[PDB]
């Protein structure tokens, strides 16, 4: 925790993504990763 | 919630430093738990049980 | 072997390679015996010596040495080394891996509103 996310004010492709679960992961732990992949999982079905 | 179960587990997961020992202790508690209370499932009450005394 | 290791089930019945084979040993030796108790001539003697020797032979292990001991069809007859080896041996069918209790199988379809930690079963 306490690490506040960076506004990536860019296009988001895969690597991007790939690049934001891995800092989340690294940062917050794996069930904040794990919440992290749903939301997002759920924002681009959307 | 699942939720919270999830994240009481990571947080026993941490502060363990062995990942194995401390399924083993979460098996015995769990364990434990059943027995004394036939007399929510046992490795649920184990892990929140585990998380509320990690303070 | 145990007769339930060669089990011999009725449906007609159906019986395992291993009694043909040791029926076959049993009535060579007990040929050779008569024939060692009439005092038979010597060539007779030594040829059912050597059919009790290739009856072990395939008993113990099928086409190993000589001719291959087919069954009804023209199939060879499992033996007792064929039944520890190859892929379909004791050891890679029965013991590194099982068939277990509790199982079940069944098509997967996606199911977008679930969690990551969960899974839907029908």
């Amino acid at each position: 925790a306490k690490s506040a996310p960076i506004f990536r004010n860019r296009v988001i492709d895969k690597k991007q993504l790939k690049k934001l679960i891995g800092w989340t992961f690294a940062h917050y732990g794996t069930a904040k990763t794990a919440v992290v992949a749903d939301d997002l999982k759920a924002l681009g079905f959307r | 919630d699942s939720q919270d179960l999830l994240f009481k587990a990571e947080s026993l997961i941490v502060n363990s430093t062995n990942r194995y020992h401390v399924t083993l202790q979460i098996a015995r508690r769990a364990k434990q738990a059943r027995y004394e209370e036939m007399e929510i499932k046992p490795v649920l009450r184990a892990i929140l049980e585990m998380s509320d005394e990690l303070n | 072997i145990p007769p339930d290791l060669r089990p011999m089930v009725q449906l007609r019945f159906a019986t395992s390679d291993l009694n043909d084979l040791y029926r076959r040993v049993i009535n060579r030796n007990n040929r050779l015996a008569r024939l060692q108790e009439i005092l038979a001539p010597e060539i007779i003697v030594r040829n059912e010596k050597r059919m009790l020797q290739e009856a072990v032979d395939a008993l113990i292990d099928n086409g190993r040495r000589g001719r291959t001991v087919v069954g009804a069809n023209n199939r060879p007859l499992k033996s007792l080394s064929d039944i520890i080896e190859g892929k379909q041996g004791r050891f890679r069918q029965n013991l590194l891996g099982k068939r277990v209790d509790y199982s079940g199988r069944s098509v997967i379809v996606v199911g977008p509103n679930l969690k990551i930690h969960q899974c839907g079963l029908p």
